[PDB]
């Protein structure tokens, strides 16, 4: 899980 | 109002001379950015507004626009590394080290988020952020005596960006930094949140992904009982990374992985030897072939626990990288062992699955099959019972896919395959 993006 | 916004619409109202008109511009990106399908990162990148945001990061006056633009920039440095470093070059590392400390909770938060992000793009952006200096606020939001008075989701992602301080190699982050991190990460790896546990997990299991003195450096924190009992858990999301690190520090000294068998790991390996899940197998798998690899009063503790008979029941039936581990395992487990050891190996029936394998068309699961092979041999020759392996291994077929491994194009499994039936058949 490297990066996340917020939704 | 701030919905299905054009990026020309956003560009018009972020170079207005109207705060008000920026934040709800900016709003209307952070909703842009944050919808499902293909957020248009690589526009709004265009369009030049990664500087705008990180100046809105500095508007202490304005909340608002700062989480907004926060909002904004973590997504875009969710992306390719291209669009990360699109981010980092626009000055976002220390606009967000500053927003750390902020009042409010949902800022400090977002500024988390992003640098976790930033940080995850790897080694390079990983230690950027720690030269500028992001590990002594971050760890300050977790200084508190209790986690649990904590928001979940704010805890959540301050463990998940701390691991990723804590991972990639080719370097390995500093070590000072290590050593900062590691208490609070030991008081995380004692929280009851399943994904602060594994995320936990995850941040010790890159950090014992190394040489041995980084393996020593969390070890002496003396996390290891608490990465067995993780081992015993019901979530998989937290038994895969407790399991990794576990293989991770018994791929290290002796008394390392004798550290590791003290807290009592053996006896979880039953049910990781037969988990449902493929990747637990192999690597509970590679974890045993790695502990076979020790000293002989280790394979005794392994045969203690009854672990044999599994590793028998990995090689008859599993996944065939599953089977090229215990393989690997075997090999290791005959070549340290004693002859008393090899011969109670024998006798849980190792030879017919182990000859079963000598089928596949691998060439280094050959290789090991048949060092085994030949060390088990040497054994029996210690014992002058040599003809009864030979009988044993020509009864299952086994001399037959031995002398077929005598017509190999690998000039190691050739000279084996024909040193073996020379010396004993």
């Amino acid at each position: 899980p490297t990066k996340k993006l917020r939704y | 109002g701030t919905v299905n916004w054009s990026v020309e619409d956003i560009v018009k109202g972020i170079n207005s001379n109207n705060l008000e008109s920026q934040l709800q511009a900016t709003q209307a990106a952070r909703k842009l950015l944050s919808r499902e399908k293909q957020p248009p990162i690589d526009n709004i990148i265009r369009a030049g507004l990664i500087p705008k945001f990180v100046s809105f990061l500095g508007k202490t006056d304005c909340s608002p626009i700062q989480f907004e633009s926060a909002w904004a920039l973590t997504n875009i440095a969710s992306g390719t590394s291209e669009q990360t470093k699109a981010v980092v070059d626009g000055g976002a590392i220390p606009a967000f080290i500053s927003l750390l400390a902020s009042p409010h909770a949902h800022i400090s938060e977002q500024a988390v988020w992003a640098l976790g992000n930033i940080a995850g793009d790897g080694s390079a952006f990983r230690d950027l952020v720690i030269k500028h200096g992001a590990i002594d606020p971050l760890l300050a939001l977790l200084a508190v005596p209790d986690l649990s008075t904590l928001a979940c989701g704010y805890l959540r992602n301050l463990t998940w960006t701390l691991s990723n301080l804590c991972r990639n190699k080719n370097p390995a982050p500093p070590l000072d930094a290590v050593e900062q991190i590691l208490p609070t990460l030991v008081r995380l790896l004692h929280h009851n949140d399943p994904e602060v546990l594994a995320d936990s997990c995850w941040a010790i299991s890159y950090l014992t992904d190394g040489p041995n003195e980084r393996i020593e450096m969390v070890v002496k924190k003396g996390v290891v009982p608490q990465l067995v009992k993780l081992l015993g858990a019901t979530e998989l999301p937290i038994v895969t990374p407790a399991l990794r690190a576990i293989g991770n520090i018994v791929t290290g000294t002796d008394e390392q992985t004798q550290k590791v068998i003290d807290a009592g790991a053996l006896a979880v390996f039953p049910s990781l030897l037969t988990n449902p899940k493929t990747n637990i197998q192999k690597e509970a798998t590679w974890t045993m072939s790695n502990i076979t690899a020790g000293r002989q009063d280790q394979i005794q503790q392994v045969v203690n626990h009854g672990l044999v008979p599994f590793l028998v029941g990995v090689l008859s039936k599993a996944d065939f990288k599953t089977q090229k581990e215990a393989a690997w395992a075997i090999t290791n487990y005959t070549s340290g062992g004693t002859v008393e050891q090899i011969v109670y190996l024998v006798h849980c029936g190792i030879i017919e699955p182990l000859m079963n394998l000598l089928s596949a068309k691998d060439t280094k699961i050959i290789q090991v099959i048949l060092d085994a092979i030949s060390n088990i041999f040497q054994a029996a020759e210690k014992l002058g019972e040599t003809e009864k392996l030979s009988i044993m291994i020509e009864e299952c077929g086994g001399l037959d896919k031995i002398e077929a491994l005598q017509r190999h194009e690998n000039e190691s499994v050739y000279k084996a395959s024909l040193n073996l039936i020379e010396k004993y058949f």
